[PDB]
């Protein structure tokens, strides 16, 4: 007598918090998908995914500011949202 | 850098 | 534990580019997301995964293309990844010409409505505006 | 010249993912709150927090299904949904 | 570098909102057996080190006004902060025992900006509550 | 059980 839910096995990388804006960058792209690629490249032989994408957040976090001519959009920081319904650990090694 |  | 990941392949990755938007829109086209969609490639195809492009698509094709891969044969594949680069809202990804509920584009996922990937992880990686607001930092 | 984004550092444990019924049992509580506390009494010590909550999300899914006289009710599933916004990784010690 | 700082000298406070007994102008079902829920909460947390702090039966009001109040604490010498809600709810909402607040409200006093004694420091928050009627029939395996 |  054994079932699973239905959404379950589904992890969200949201670039960005819920209501908030993404950034991108005109020549280098966005913001979350070049932190998501160099920190796969660095420790997708080391590290389950879910310690992987913390990564992507402390690097988003950190490592941007927006940079822009109109005051309304200089020095704005952005914050990448991991949803996770995995129900294991994940290892792409 | 431009909101997407 | 972890999950089954010596499947024969790693699964697939599907690649949803939206640079150029239509008129009803009036979005800017979105400057760099091909430098991101080349990059999501090559880092997949390190990871062993079966990568596709695809560039440009009206909200409809989208839903298309996600029906018809929720109904392929998965039973050899590991896990399923999808990303999507395009304008958003919260729960929205724009199609290039309109709007498209992203639970519209997961639910053909749902493990009784895909049974070949039940049981195995399916990745949505999400380049998109969710929202308005800015955030401004501190400290 | 080193802002942190101030929706950064969140973790948002949700017993159920977004749009759905969470469930309790009547005698026992809540699958959730009974799934968090056994994974925290057993690996608060050994595991990350990140990898703890994927174990509760693993236990309610399997272990629990609703027993209802509704028959509307009656063999739910439940998944919980992590959202984190942290930017390091979490150990209780 | 990679992992908070846990080493503080106090892990933090662990604040618990356990609603079981509701305004009947709600409408909503005394939520049986929450007690047991919030005993576990209080005790697992208390191997953990942390600061158990239980409230049962709050308002809309009683609970923004407990949270902006604990936002104001000083908690340079904490870890982190806990946070665990029961009660009833819907998608962004909880239920105080007369009516709804929004979680951002909640989770807003808390924010970098407006807590600066807990910036850089894990906030947790676990919320027992539903967040709509969609029911998960599941599926065999 | 009950839902919440």
């Amino acid at each position: 007598c054994h079932k699973i839910p239905v959404e379950a096995d589904f992890l969200y990388a949201y670039s960005t918090a819920p209501g908030y804006y993404s950034w991108r960058n005109s020549k280098d792209g966005s913001w979350f998908i070049q932190s998501l690629c160099a920190m796969l490249k660095q420790y997708a032989d080391k590290l389950e995914f879910m310690h992987i994408l913390t990564r992507v957040n402390r690097k988003v976090a950190t490592e941007f500011e927006s940079f822009s001519f109109d005051a309304t959009f200089h020095a704005k920081k952005q914050i990448p949202c991991i949803v996770s319904m995995l129900t294991k650990e994940l290892y792409f090694y | 850098d431009v909101p997407d | 534990n972890s999950y089954k990941m010596d499947y024969p392949e790693m699964g697939l990755c599907i690649i949803i580019n939206n640079k150029n938007f239509h008129k009803s829109t009036g979005m800017t086209s979105r400057s760099g997301t091909d430098v991101d969609a080349a990059n999501l490639r090559e880092t997949f195809r390190n990871l062993k995964y079966e990568v596709r492009n695809k560039n440009d698509l009206t909200r409809e094709e989208i839903v298309e293309l996600m029906r018809d891969v929720s109904k392929e044969d998965h039973s050899k594949r590991s896990s399923f990844v999808c990303v999507l680069l395009s304008h958003g809202e919260e729960g929205i990804i724009f199609g290039t010409n309109g709007p498209v509920d992203l639970k519209k584009i997961t639910n053909f996922f749902r493990g009784d409505r895909c049974r070949s990937l039940t049981g195995k992880p399916k990745l949505f990686i999400i380049q998109a505006c969710r929202g308005t607001e800015l955030d401004c930092g501190i400290e």
